[PDB]
């Protein structure tokens, strides 16, 4: 589960 | 503008993501699981000592970068909107000669 | 939590470099986003990146109302199976990206 696409 | 093997992540990490144990190695890992649905690659150095939250990357290939960047710059890390530049490849191999003879596909930390 | 809007924003699923086929895509791209931004609250500055594999194009309006209401025009257009997005940028980060964008501030309205 990465942080790529995590939004603010 | 030069395409090249090699680039450099930015806005990937602040200061105070420094603050949890192993950040540096989830940032290594998010980076090479996306690499590896586009060409791979072969060095990854987290610059823990640059407020601008820098990554270095070596692809195998020029295609294989190109790949990475595209599918990278603009793409949202962390809440932080990242940035892809091309890094030369005597630049990169000066700055990290170690990445000269790194030749082995990078996977994931256990 | 979504973020507030700024006077930036990136628009995303607004092209495809792997299958776009019409010479020139991509300044009708960018001169259709400016046309279409007259019809609101107008353009200072706007860049279509062409290799972007997720069909990013940058916009900065001249003011956070000029750029919700760009936004709301522009996203949730359907292309190829995929929803327009938008994503607000921070002044800082956009600035940064393209340094040219921070000293305009007159609209990019066509003679
Ligand atoms: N306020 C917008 C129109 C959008 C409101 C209706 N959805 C403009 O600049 O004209
Ligand atoms: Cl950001
Ligand atoms: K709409």
């Amino acid at each position: 589960k990465s942080r790529w696409d995590e939004t603010p | 503008p030069l395409a090249t093997q090699c680039f450099q992540l930015s806005n990937m990490f602040n200061p105070q993501t420094e603050e949890e144990v192993g950040w540096d190695t989830e940032i290594k890992d998010d980076v090479i699981e996306e690499c590896n649905k586009h060409g791979g690659v072969i060095h990854i150095y987290v610059d823990k000592n640059s407020a601008q939250g820098n990554v270095y990357v070596k692809c195998p290939s020029i295609a294989a970068a190109i790949a990475a960047v595209n599918a990278l710059h603009g793409r949202w890390f962390a809440g932080k909107m990242i940035t892809a530049a091309y890094v030369p490849l005597p630049t990169y191999h000066n700055l990290f000669p170690d990445s000269m003879t790194a030749t082995q596909l990078l996977v994931p930390s256990r």
